[PDB]
């Protein structure tokens, strides 16, 4: 009944697979892909995979609601509960948590606890100041976030995979589409 | 009879081991049953080695059991069970794998040999190692395989021959073995057999080089020395390479060809000067603190070679040296044409071109 | 029950590293003299006085040789055609068989680090030296 | 022998697989070398394709230029099949020791395990010409059922479906050089006759 319940509820009846050995490696080879072919620069890395991101999330959105039959959202109170309590656990088994949000409630933040798309990575030296690594992830909360009428905006924070900080990413409201009904 | 010995044996032993008291006694109780053991495993062909692992564990566990600096002797006494070992193990005139099992047990020897002597005929004690060391080398090379025992062998039997006074080097006269143990793979028996052969050729006074082949230079411990020198840690051995540059200069003996891997020049671009075109300034990095060479690095085009940018002193000591590198006689009318064809040779009475 | 040295051999003669615990202080420590037990440790995987067996799935460990006061143990993992041979001298060793597992332990949590170690995506194809840096950081994280 | 360790999802991995093509196409199409979409970023715009177009790109594609895209999905491939491979070592099967002298002893590794982790079955066939030359078979390839052909247009179809077959490739090119070495290995069709694809190695 809750959305504890129902996210809960769905890995009784979803094909499953294994999340290390597969899924890590394939985000860890198109990354590498990406490095050598752009002789390892750190910024259009991150444009490129914010694309593909993009893409997948506008393709991904579909999935998510004819799984869970869901109303639209219309607050950062609906999406910060849908979001944490069954979106990344149907898709990635995992939980993050929310905080920091502003006065008017037009933000928060989403720290995440046990990222699986970088296991024991430990990126290198030149990459690990000017370089963000799950930007697949900033990709789909563009995109999937995009077809339910909403205009957003996320970014990533800081990781710990070079920083001491937690990996959180940052989110605008970036006002509410309007439906266009009539013929003109 | 065999199977069923060897699994009562060990039960028995358990059984017998799950007593506490008397583990003094228990040795002789150990004895008796490698005994009954190796009564059963009288004819074996490489299972009797493996009875020596038998016994080799058991050397082991027995030397588990002892723990004392006089336990030493009692190791003594295991040299004993080694030595009627090898008593048990000497029935066979010649074969390859009981050639193996006897340098094993000559190895044993030696080490127990070796940890005895040295806890206090000093001079028969290197002839007695080198004996046996000669024995354990021919026994080893007298095999179808293990030739990187020998070889380690070898070194130590040259080594020994270095812990006294000696001109003649079997590792500096075996630049062969130098080379195949230092071109590739091994960073630290390289650096201590080229220092040996350093000190060696240090304590020569000859000019009578290597009969083995035409090398026959006074140059050979420079040419050994550079790669010495490549394979050197870092600037704190900076010192020998920079004496054995010294002696390569005072003992010149000019022609050599270096890979230059030791030195880092990096180019930039093209430009002009006042009545020739000083192109192709370059920054250079290097290892030794004193150099100075004609580096010419040299272009070529579709059917021509410029050879320019050459500076006659050089006076840089630093990484990143930016030499100007000018460039008189520019051919085809200073065409774009001319790729890249660099020798880069610094020569400083010896060429290094990379 | 810490190590003296460790070693981990590829298919051809070449050592991906051989790192020792304690580089910081001199302390009468002798690459040298570990170097050379890690030349004939590749030598004696030919040697008929032992074998691997291949009829458990799980690969063995062994006990080659002593020399020194130091004894040495080989884990030739059978598919990849790694070597792998870890060093320890008697005083650390307690002579009993409950100790065996723990080694077999030691085997495989530097053979998981190994295997996480070369993993990693970002670095490029070809034996570079952040191999050899990544495998001593992780080895001084196991290892103080 | 039932090991319950963690999981994720198999469609977001399956859709990752199919989208790592267009993502080919994108970074050979765009090299950033000197209808399209835009976008808002903070003092920062990219602009993108969207996925069929570009496999529609590559139905117009130059010929030299799609066999330059076709060495990236067989090296992203081998980069992902001898780390699968690497992995798989855990698992400590007792077939092979190197070199691989018995290559149908690894034939019979591969089909057991790995497509049975990579696509949750088993290689329903494979049959044995002794020169090497070994025959894989398929009913249905697992990434390309949800590629849905258009009404009556097979024959583009055929050729908009084999360009994601070069990702296989990859992987048993992968799991064969992490044991060693590089020889000849390509694709077929194989129309099925019960209701997808075979392979050929050496």
């Amino acid at each position: 009944r809750s959305l504890k319940a129902m996210g809960e509820e769905i890995w009784k009846n979803k094909t499953e697979k294994i999340n290390t050995e597969l899924f890590t490696l394939t985000y860890g080879s198109i990354v590498a892909q990406l490095c050598q072919d752009y002789e390892r620069d750190f910024n259009k890395v991150n444009d490129h995979l914010y694309s593909m991101g993009y893409n997948i999330g506008c393709r991904l959105i579909e999935d998510f609601l004819a799984r869970t039959a869901l109303p639209r959202c219309e607050n950062l109170v609906k999406t910060s509960e849908v979001l944490s309590k069954c979106a990344f656990k149907i898709f990635l088994n995992i939980t993050p948590n929310i905080t920091n949000w502003s006065h008017n409630k037009d933000t928060f933040s989403l720290i995440l606890d046990e990222n699986p798309l970088a296991d024991f990575v430990e990126l290198p030296m030149d990459a690990m100041k000017s370089l963000w690594y799950s930007n697949i992830l900033c990709g789909v909360l563009k995109g999937s976030l995009e077809m339910v009428q909403l205009d957003c905006d996320v970014w990533f924070v800081s990781d710990i995979l070079r920083g001491d900080s937690q990996t959180e990413i940052k989110v605008k409201l970036n006002r509410i589409l309007k439906d266009e009904i009539p013929i003109g | 009879p065999f199977e069923s010995s060897s699994k009562s044996d060990e039960s028995l032993g358990s059984i017998i081991i799950e007593g506490t008291l008397d583990k003094f006694q228990l040795h002789k109780y150990f004895f008796i049953r490698r005994l009954r053991l190796l009564k059963l495993e009288d004819q074996t062909l490489t299972a009797f080695v493996g009875a020596f692992q038998l016994i080799k564990n058991f050397i082991e566990s027995i030397s588990i059991e002892y723990r004392k600096s006089v336990r030493l002797l009692e190791f003594k006494h295991y040299f004993i069970t080694s030595m009627l070992s090898y008593f048990e193990f000497e029935n066979v005139s010649n074969p390859l794998l009981c050639e193996i099992k006897a340098e094993l047990l000559m190895l044993k020897r030696d080490n127990w040999v070796q940890g005895v002597m040295a806890t206090s005929e000093t001079v028969f004690q290197e002839n007695f190692l080198t004996l046996t060391k000669e024995i354990l080398s021919l026994f080893n090379k007298c095999e179808g395989k293990r030739q990187r025992i020998v070889d380690i062998l070898s070194i130590e039997i040259g080594l020994l021959y270095y812990q006294g006074k000696k001109y003649e080097e079997a590792v500096s006269l075996f630049l062969s073995c130098y080379e195949y143990y230092t071109q590739t793979n091994w960073n630290s028996i390289g650096l201590k057999i080229l220092q040996v052969f350093i000190d060696s050729l240090s304590h020569c006074p000859k000019l009578d080089v290597l009969q083995i082949d035409g090398e026959s230079v006074s140059a050979s411990a420079v040419l050994t020395n550079a790669f010495l020198n490549i394979l050197k840690l870092c600037k704190d051995n900076d010192s020998k390479e920079i004496w054995w540059k010294k002696f390569m200069d005072l003992q010149m003996k000019v022609h050599l060809a270096r890979a230059n891997v030791s030195a880092i020049e990096v180019n930039l671009k093209s430009y002009g000067f006042p009545e020739d075109i000083s192109t192709k300034t370059m920054r250079l990095s290097l290892k030794n603190m004193g150099g100075d060479v004609i580096v010419f690095g040299a272009s070529d085009f579709l059917l021509k070679k410029g050879e320019n940018k050459l500076i006659l002193e050089c006076r840089d000591i630093m990484y990143g040296e930016f030499s100007l590198l000018s460039f008189e006689i520019i051919v085809e009318g200073i065409t774009f044409v001319k790729e890249f064809p660099e020798n880069q040779d610094e020569f400083i009475v010896v060429p290094e071109i990379y | 029950l810490r190590p003296c040295f460790v070693s981990l051999i590829d298919e051809s003669d070449k050592p991906i590293l051989i790192y020792v615990p304690n580089e910081a202080e001199n302390e009468m420590n002798d690459v040298l003299k570990y170097n050379v037990l890690s030349n004939i440790s590749l030598d004696y995987f030919e040697s008929a006085l032992v074998e691997w067996h291949s009829l458990d799935s799980k690969p063995l460990l062994k006990s080659i040789f002593q020399l020194e006061g130091v004894s040495v143990f080989a884990m030739l993992i059978k598919q990849t055609g790694l070597k792998i041979v870890i060093g320890f001298e008697q005083k650390s060793l307690s002579g009993a068989d409950d100790e065996f597992e723990a080694i077999n332990q030691i085997f495989e949590t530097v053979r998981k680090i190994y295997i996480r170690v070369k993993c990693n995506p970002l670095l490029v194809s070809g034996d570079e030296k952040s191999i050899i840096k990544s495998l001593e950081r992780k080895f001084d994280e196991l290892f103080i | 022998f039932e090991n319950s360790l963690p999981k994720v999802s198999q469609s977001v991995y399956q859709m990752l697989l199919n989208e790592m093509v267009p993502l080919a196409m994108g970074i050979e199409r765009q090299i950033s070398g000197d209808i399209k979409r835009l976008k808002i970023e903070e003092h920062h715009t990219v602009d993108i394709i969207r996925s069929h177009n570009l496999i529609h790109e590559l139905y117009k594609a130059d010929e030299e230029e799609k066999e330059k895209v076709l060495a990236r999905l067989r090296n992203i491939g081998f980069q992902i099949g001898l780390k699968l491979s690497e992995l798989l070592i855990f698992s400590n099967n007792p077939n092979l020791k190197f070199k691989e002298m018995d290559l149908l002893l690894i034939m019979k590794f591969i089909c057991r395990d790995v497509w049975k982790q990579i696509f949750g079955k088993q290689i329903d066939n494979l049959k044995t010409n002794h020169r090497g030359t070994f025959y894989l078979l398929d009913y249905d390839y697992r990434p390309i059922q949800s590629f849905s052909l258009e009404e009556d247009a097979k024959n583009e179809e055929l050729k908009m479906i084999e360009p994601f077959l070069e990702i296989p490739v990859g992987i048993i090119r992968g799991v064969l050089s992490s044991l060693g070495y590089s020889s000849e290995e390509v694709i077929c069709l194989a129309s099925f006759i019960d209701r997808g694809v075979s392979f050929h190695v050496q």
